[PDB]
């Protein structure tokens, strides 16, 4: 699958996902902490979205189909972490989005993702501005 | 058109190694992952192993977790199962399994047909087939007894014969070897007018016998 | 681990009905569940994916709902065809099924047609004699199978064999085999089948006499 530095970079901005979440989970809607988990989760998700995009991008021209099927994959795995928290149609709205652009091409990878950074989004968004 | 064959199965003893293999054709092979789910026999299913749609993840269940290790030949479009050190539990029908989704890991959504591994030191041993005769509506059928291991497959008139089929489950007798019968309901009027010939297969014996069934 | 406890373990619905079958999840697994049908025989298959999502191709009388830890899935109408075991199944951690719920299908009383068939001449020259007595297409299951040889009623030497519940009419088939060796088989004349069940106002029994 994933080789060199993007297998490198996309695993530990992943990583950074669960570690917060995990940080989140045993740190410590209108609940308070619900409001900044999603926050929190939604922040470290994007900067993974983003890698996903600039990886995406480096590999366009030499990149293989199966190391952008493995960013998919990446991305369907984080998702469910994500969903747990309460993001709910995270991992529909990954899947969904692979069955209209499948991971074949650098630009399949970047539809994908940019349905994902949008929710991802929308959600960091309706969550901070609740906390007022 | 989408199809699994699986293959391997039969007796093997407590102890030993058994291989188990699946075809894939036809679809995209390298787009999916695949699984493998056993059931023993009148009990339920047990996810047993998956590989992701790359061969980079592999996942097995606590039961055997460390003794089986799958893998898959995206060039030869086949699944494969190792089995080390073989316990009488892991007696069952192993199916294999095609992801529901592309890519990623979810759910068995296209299975196999499945092979049976009977984890047993007794011999394996095909079968006597002995005809059930007749004397409105006539039954008649076969007697297929007397084999080891599981299973056998029985049709009639080469599968022309579908309706009125009774092919009952295997019973276990004293001698350790299964018996089954398989009967079938026809107007008696199709006594002397139609043949009816029930085909017996034993894979892990390499027996196949047909045998005429006529009134006496 | 995640450990997906299902119930009940077996119900019994007439065509018709609405069958509800529960999933519970010992730990949250979200939406990560599936539902799956085998009928006898036959692999499993998916009808439901993701909990609530009904998969391309299944009929609309399924359904599923549930998020979380608990889980409901439903045939608004039970149709005879729709006799199998079902099974949820969860993805959040690994893969694992449930024990399965047995649906079974209540339906009007049958009686049996009873057949009787002696032992094969092919088979007697072996040295065992075994006489094959066959009820066929009725309901419910339970059903009384008592060989007789001479009049003497046999116990010991019969193994019973009945069929899955048919996906067409609900109906079971039954086989009793009387197994004895040849030199038993030739010094007795009569071979008796009495059945009793349900269905029939007094027990049928089926006979034939030995070259007869």
């Amino acid at each position: 699958g994933l080789t060199g530095a993007t297998k490198i970079r996309l695993e530990r901005s992943a990583k950074d996902i669960t570690d917060e979440i995990d940080a989140i989970k045993k740190d410590a809607s209108e609940n308070p902490f619900i409001l900044e988990a999603k926050v929190r989760a939604t922040t470290v998700a994007e900067k993974f979205v983003i890698a996903i995009e600039e990886e995406a991008t480096k590999l366009k021209e030499t990149g293989s189909s199966g190391e952008f099927s493995a960013m998919y994959d990446l991305m369907f795995e984080v998702s469910k972490p994500l969903q747990k928290l309460g993001i709910q149609e995270m991992t529909k709205t990954v899947s969904d989005a692979a069955e209209e652009n499948p991971p074949t091409t650098a630009q399949g990878v970047l539809e994908i993702a940019k349905k994902m950074r949008e929710k991802l989004q929308r959600v960091h968004t309706k969550n901070y501005c609740t906390l007022k | 058109q989408v199809q699994l064959v699986e293959s391997g199965g039969g007796v093997v003893q407590p102890g030993r190694s058994l291989r188990l293999s699946c075809a894939a054709s036809g679809f995209s092979f390298n787009t999916y992952a695949f699984h493998w789910v056993r059931q023993g026999p009148g009990k339920g299913l047990e996810w047993v192993a998956g590989i992701s749609f790359d061969g980079s993840k592999r996942y097995y269940a606590d039961s055997v977790k460390g003794r089986f290790t799958v893998s898959r030949d995206n060039s030869k479009n086949t699944l494969y199962l190792q089995m080390n050190g073989l316990i009488p539990e892991d007696t069952a029908v192993y199916y294999c399994a095609r992801d529901r989704r592309i890519v990623v890991v979810s759910a068995p959504g296209y299975w196999g047909q499945g092979t049976l591994v009977a984890v047993s030191s007794a011999s394996t041993k095909g079968p006597s087939v002995f005809p059930l005769a007749p004397s409105g509506t006539a039954a008649l059928g076969c007697l297929v007894k007397d084999y080891f291991p599981e299973p056998v497959t029985v049709s009639w008139n080469s599968g022309a014969l579908t309706s009125g089929v009774h092919t009952f489950p295997a019973v276990l007798q004293s001698s350790g070897l299964y018996s089954l019968s398989s009967v079938v309901t026809v107007p008696s009027s199709s006594l002397g007018t139609q043949t009816y010939i029930c085909n017996v297969n034993h894979k892990p014996s390499n027996t196949k016998v047909d045998k005429r069934v006529e009134p006496k | 681990d995640i450990q997906m406890t299902q119930s009940p373990s077996s119900l019994s619905a007439s065509v018709g009905d609405r069958v509800t079958i529960t999933c519970q999840a010992s730990h949250d697994i979200s939406n990560y569940l599936n539902w799956y049908q085998q009928k006898p025989g036959k692999a499993p298959k998916l009808l439901i994916f993701d909990a609530s999502y009904l998969e391309t191709g299944v009929p609309s009388r399924f359904s599923g709902s549930g998020s979380g830890t608990d889980f409901t899935f439903t045939i608004n109408s039970l149709q005879s065809e729709d006799i199998a075991t079902y099974y949820c199944q969860q993805y959040d951690t690994l893969l694992s099924f449930g024990g399965g719920t047995r649906v079974e299908i209540k339906r009007t009383v049958a009686a049996p047609s009873v057949f009787i068939f002696p032992p094969s001449d092919e088979q007697l020259k072996s040295g065992t004699a075994s006489v094959v007595c066959l009820l066929n297409n009725f309901y419910p299951r339970e059903a009384k199978v008592q060989w007789k040889v001479d009049n003497a009623l046999q116990s010991g030497n019969s193994q019973e064999s009945v069929t899955e519940q048919d996906s067409k009419d609900s109906t079971y088939s039954l086989s009793s085999t009387l197994t004895l060796s040849k030199a038993d088989y030739e010094k007795h004349k009569v071979y008796a089948c009495e059945v009793t069940h349900q269905g029939l106002s007094s027990p049928v029994t089926k006979s034939f006499n030995r070259g007869e």
